[PDB]
């Protein structure tokens, strides 16, 4: 659902980080904190930054009416396990004699 | 290599507008070769 109106800003709203370079994919249910230097070039990259290193620091220029299929939308996804550990989070159903 | 190589460049006004295929290409030659440190890309990864 939409949260344009709630988390753009006109100048634009450069507060919620998205990364595109890691030597390494994603596992599926996983995250990765570690804003390591990101050497795209050939050529070996230290201390804090370099020319040809793309480091994982981007973020998303949301704007309130400029975003029209670039909104922000703000997306929970519920994953649950069925039938493979004794059931705690239980239906409203009730117990029967 | 030549596009980078030319003497004069396309106008602003009147940028001249150029399609090539049916050829190789590569990223790190082109940095190589002409090296420079004010580049900055969108939705495309250097190596990709």
């Amino acid at each position: 659902w939409n949260s344009n109106n709630l988390d753009s800003k006109v100048g634009g709203n450069y507060n919620y980080l998205y990364r595109l370079f890691r030597k390494s994919n994603l596992k599926p249910f996983e995250r990765d904190i570690s804003t390591e230097i990101y050497q795209a070039g050939s050529t070996p990259c230290n201390g804090v930054e370099g020319f040809n290193c793309y480091f994982p620091l981007q973020s998303y220029g949301f704007q309130p009416t400029n975003g029209v299929g670039y909104q922000p939308y703000r997306v929970v996804v519920l994953s649950f396990e069925l039938l493979h550990a004794p059931a705690t989070v239980c239906g409203p159903k009730k117990s029967t004699n | 290599g030549e596009v980078f190589n030319a003497t004069r460049f396309a106008s602003v006004y009147a940028w001249n507008r150029k399609r090539i295929s049916n050829c190789v290409a590569d990223y790190s030659v082109l940095y190589n070769s002409a090296s420079f440190s004010t580049f900055k890309c969108y939705g495309v990864s250097p190596t990709k």
